[PDB]
């Protein structure tokens, strides 16, 4: 078994947002650092989705043997709160859904990355027509939740007694976060945050102190909004246990190597790599590391993004812990 | 998320009747204008409501206070929606503060996603 | 091997503070449902802890001996926010430990239920004295944690470079709610709560949508406060996984078998004991589940409370699980 | 907790300058007086100052704002309090509403523990 070197073009988004790198451009600097796999979202960078030409998708099988990258991962997002006042009947859930199944299907894609919050019954009753293509759906397994949070649980249950091979995971990075990312911290700082209760609750999230406890404790110290937002961050950001994708190794279609912030050193300050690569690589694992470059919204007021640069040291990062 | 390039610099246009400008949503992929729950503009210390507001995506202009018949419009990521406000006072010339903040109806998350952007242009 | 029915005075805290039942007529009564393992709080029952008399002591022995009861397992509680404006240092919450370690031995207790926030530093510190009096320190995972909550992880990491097997947990039963109590839910509804969006928060419980979710859609349909914090409910009660209490069997020192309403069919309505009791059977359990009667603080709005007729049927329920 | 056992009736005596009646605390074990953050009481509805309460559990009766310092005792599980209020008025013979609510500094617990009862006794 290989773990993969892949990059979400979401990785580039800052770049493709100010019309600095083209589609074709984020493939080429993919290919670049050999990272052929390519993760892409449809609704980020290909307007007229889902009504594309199929000039559209011969451009783009088109581009991809130009640059030798491999279409992996389709990136769904399903708008069940498309009208306002009610929510999308699951009737009109499927139709939603079957547009990313055939849009993966003709891009060339093996896997959609469903959002976590899509019920199991969703996922129960668009399997069939994801089998009529012979499409893997994926499961996004995000923090704040992990292997073991009651709805994945139930996500499992529904998928156990399915017994299909489509229907599985694709866990996020963020349920790794062994330390307050730094980016983060620097960011809350010169957004108003009173540096030493920042250092506070950084040491409070490296001690696991429970997000209810911190979030009281810093507002007793005296904590401005942004504090108490930093205290709240606790809540999303969790450090699981790397060991328990050994149990899940079969259903992990895709794992998204999110990173925040590569230092000089090709070190990721935060995000527990040393100890999770070294589980994908026992359990088995053979899919794709998409670079996921996440610090853009965090180092965007005071620093200028280098997706491009970052996003190579994360793949260099990679590679040697590969 | 791109709060820092929601107002597009050197975009302040003069339209008869209103003020038009370039306006990019604080989201980072494309999203149907029915989710746009709350675009909150302002220009030069008044908030414009939505019925002086007419959001044009492409060749077509659909009036705020009609957005949620327009799921099937997508605003696309990075595309710079013209944003035409119906002021009731023209704009003098010269420099001219336009804020635009974001409350986005995401399906996968708990309360709106909020971006707020407030630069300094002129026309 | 055997799991010993055994209860907590503190089921019975309900007459107690009303002085219809004395300590001797607590351990008398839960000697008459067979349940002779008794799990005291020295800060509930026994008034002048810590520094008790020579002779309660050998009244306590006394007792035990009159109704063939075993103290099983001393709650202690660890008063850190003691002082005001101020965290009691690591050494004053040693001396505050060692105060309830040699209470615990001079009771003849086997098991110290250790809350669920002290540091692991504080665990580390008091382990020299606890194996002076052979005293077993159970941490208590209760909701809204689990065996792989973070704070967890970091006690298990700090005990496996102990070593020590004094160093356990004390699982709850609250981390198997498999449904919104009920007597949680007729509160609730009396105090104010609108019927219909509190059978939308039981659903919504039921299908494990995460209470972030959960709270701002409830937000959305008009839930008053009362609604919202039945809302928040979902934080602390959590269904985890009963598979995961296997390979943490040796470190499980004491089981509290909390219960809220017993039907007349010895059934309890909400948490998971048709679950859980197999897998303590399973994995091999030894120690005592404890009775623990919650259901007090909710029905005592309105409803008489029988905290003997109620830890009965618990106790035969528990009887005819085991 | 024990939310409607606080205010202990038929407790209400008259005591020289005051009023004095049984408070049990709304905890399931004993808490030190140091860990009683707030214990606003109002008779009739109208609060009086923390400094107005002399808290008299067992034998020893201490200021109630002095308490920090008063932290080995105890506050037995149960136990009738008998909290002195030297309201500055002279209460009638009567029908008394007393009603008490406790905030506890509890240390596991992130916000403190709040219960609340309001009874009617009468002297
Ligand atoms: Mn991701
Ligand atoms: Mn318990």
């Amino acid at each position: 078994p290989q773990i993969k070197r892949g990059v979400s073009l979401y990785s580039f988004q800052e770049e493709f947002f100010l019309r600095k790198m083209t589609l074709e451009d984020c493939v080429a600097a993919c290919a670049s650092m050999g990272a052929y796999g390519i993760e892409s979202l449809a609704e980020q960078m290909m307007p007229g989705f889902p009504n594309l030409d199929d000039a559209f998708y011969d451009g783009w099988h088109a581009m991809m043997a130009k640059y030798g990258t491999v279409s992996v991962c389709h990136d769904m997002f399903l708008d069940t709160k498309k009208f306002r006042g009610r929510l999308m009947t699951l009737d009109e859930q499927v139709e939603s859904f079957v547009r990313d199944i055939r849009h993966a299907s003709r891009l060339g894609c093996t896997v959609i990355r469903v959002l976590n919050f899509v019920s199991p019954e969703l996922m129960e009753k668009v399997l069939p027509h994801a089998e009529q293509s012979n499409m893997r759906l994926g499961l996004e397994i995000h923090a704040p939740m992990h292997f073991e949070h009651p709805w994945v649980l139930r996500h499992i249950e529904f998928m156990d007694r399915l017994g299909s091979p489509l229907l599985g995971f694709i866990p996020d990075m963020g349920i790794f976060t062994k330390h307050f990312p730094p980016v983060m911290a620097e960011r809350l700082i010169r957004q108003g945050a009173t540096p030493h209760i920042i250092e506070y609750i950084r040491e409070q999230y490296d001690r696991r102190v429970l997000a209810e406890y911190v979030v009281g404790d810093v507002r007793n110290m005296g904590g401005n909004p942004v504090d108490i937002r930093a205290a709240e961050m606790l809540r999303h950001n969790n450090w699981s246990n790397p060991r328990r994708l050994l149990e899940h190794m079969d259903r992990i279609f895709h794992v998204h190597a999110k990173f925040y912030e590569m230092d000089e050193q090709d070190r990721e300050t935060s995000l527990g790599y040393e100890e999770v690569i070294p589980v994908l690589k026992e359990g088995g694992y053979s899919g794709y590391l998409a670079s996921e470059y996440e610090g853009n919204r965090h180092i965007q007021d005071a620093f200028e993004v280098d997706s491009v640069e970052q996003v190579r040291r994360h793949q260099r990062m990679l590679a040697r812990l590969i | 998320m791109f709060d820092k390039y929601i107002v597009v610099e050197d975009s302040l246009k003069r339209v008869p009747g209103g003020v038009q400008f370039g306006v990019r949503l604080p989201y980072y992929r494309g999203l149907g204008l029915s989710m746009v729950e709350t675009m909150d503009v302002t220009v030069d210390g008044e908030r414009v409501p939505e019925e002086n507001l007419t959001v044009t995506l492409g060749d077509r202009t659909v009036p705020f206070a009609r957005r949620d018949d327009e799921t099937d419009t997508i605003w696309n990521f990075g595309e710079i929606a013209t944003v035409t406000a119906r002021l009731p006072h023209e704009l003098g010339p010269g420099e001219h503060q336009v804020g635009v903040n974001f409350g986005l109806r995401i399906s996968y998350f708990p309360v709106p996603m909020v971006g707020q952007d407030a630069k300094t242009l002129k026309l």
